[PDB]
């Protein structure tokens, strides 16, 4: 999945 | 004698604009270096630098986020450049042969 | 991966126009990845790994940094941006991956490093070995909190 850095 | 202003010559690029978060695939890694790379690993031979990080914002904005029961679900990034560039940046991979 | 090289035509109708770039190597690059901590960056080793493998096909000699804390960029950075090698070379290299905010990215210890910071280090004043050559910065941080949502194309 698709996460924030 | 000419004289340089004290920072001149750059360009930076990044992964997502002023406020904002950029986004990561847990397996596939960043979606900005991802692009980065296809790019330029294909078009570092006839493009420069600045052209190929336009190419990169192309791909970047065509993205979405892949995160169902979050609040990631379909989200968006937007890549950017800056540049005190002062020519065209080409990185002439392999030459001379 | 493969990088296409450019045809000897190609650089004989565009290198007048371009910044010199025709050392071997091309320049120095670091690579500076922070993945331990501000979450675990997963996914963070493909990234790096991929860019080591981009700029060595470009031709740079590639420098790698792993989990550094903000003292320690800053310090590694100085010491990067004053290598006797930028002298002979035609361009330079810095990719900085991490957690960040706007204008910073964090060391593992949580603490801040400005980016003002680290482009002086590169500047003319503190690093006249690349004046008038192209330095590449590639900064894969976030730069605020605020997801995008998207919009309705219309």
């Amino acid at each position: 999945a698709d996460v924030a850095d | 004698k000419m004289r340089l202003p004290t920072r001149s010559d750059m360009i930076c690029g990044y992964a997502c604009l002023k406020g904002t978060a950029a986004m990561r695939n847990t397996k596939r890694g960043s979606w900005y270096i991802e692009a980065l790379a296809q790019v330029f690993s294909e078009r570092a031979c006839d493009m420069h630098v600045a052209d190929m990080l336009v190419k990169v914002n192309a791909l970047i904005k065509d993205r979405e986020g892949y995160a169902p029961g979050t609040e990631f679900h379909r989200c968006k990034e937007m890549s950017e450049y800056c540049s005190t560039l002062c020519r065209h940046l080409y990185l002439f991979p392999g030459h001379p042969p | 991966m493969q990088v296409k090289p450019c045809t000897p035509e190609f650089y004989q109708t565009h290198f007048q126009l371009a910044y010199r770039l025709q050392s071997r190597p091309r320049g120095l690059a670091l690579v500076l990845s922070n993945v331990h901590f501000l979450e675990f960056r997963s996914g963070g080793d493909v990234d790096h790994s991929t860019l080591v493998t981009l700029f060595k096909l470009l031709g740079y000699d590639v420098h790698v940094l792993c989990d550094q804390t903000a003292q320690e960029m800053q310090e590694k950075l100085q010491n990067f941006a004053q290598l006797p090698a930028h002298r002979v070379t035609d361009s330079c290299i810095v990719a900085l991956l991490s957690h960040g905010v706007e204008g910073a990215i964090y060391g593992v210890d949580g603490k801040l490093l400005q980016l003002q910071e680290v482009f002086q280090l590169f500047d003319n004043a503190n690093c006249p070995s690349l004046q008038n050559k192209p330095k590449m910065f590639f900064i894969q941080a976030c730069r605020g909190d605020e997801t995008d949502r998207g919009v309705d194309q219309q």
